[PDB]
């Protein structure tokens, strides 16, 4: 999940993106 | 750990701005 | 704008008062 | 919801738990 993805390598606004509803 | 719980508080005001008017859920 | 500069703060006691709950932020 | 609640007039913490999952 998120934390997994974005917490150990930046993630950007479009990945983060991808957890919106 | 403490670095997780950090890094969780600067990603919901990330999906706040990115989301928008659509909103997010944050289930960790 | 107030309202989102209130949303932005909402989010992160929100954040902080559901623990590993969780929560969901809808506008 | 929770901008109409708690942006107009100050919620507690047991108020916001409410929006909780
Ligand atoms: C914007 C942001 C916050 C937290 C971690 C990330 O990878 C990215
Ligand atoms: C704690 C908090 C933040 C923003 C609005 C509120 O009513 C309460
Ligand atoms: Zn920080
Ligand atoms: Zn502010």
């Amino acid at each position: 999940g998120i934390v997994e993805q974005c917490c150990t390598s930046i993630c950007s606004l479009y990945q983060l993106e991808n957890y919106c509803n | 750990f403490v670095n997780q719980h950090l890094c969780g508080s600067h990603l919901v005001e990330a999906l706040y701005l990115v989301c928008g008017e659509r909103g997010f859920f944050y289930t960790p």
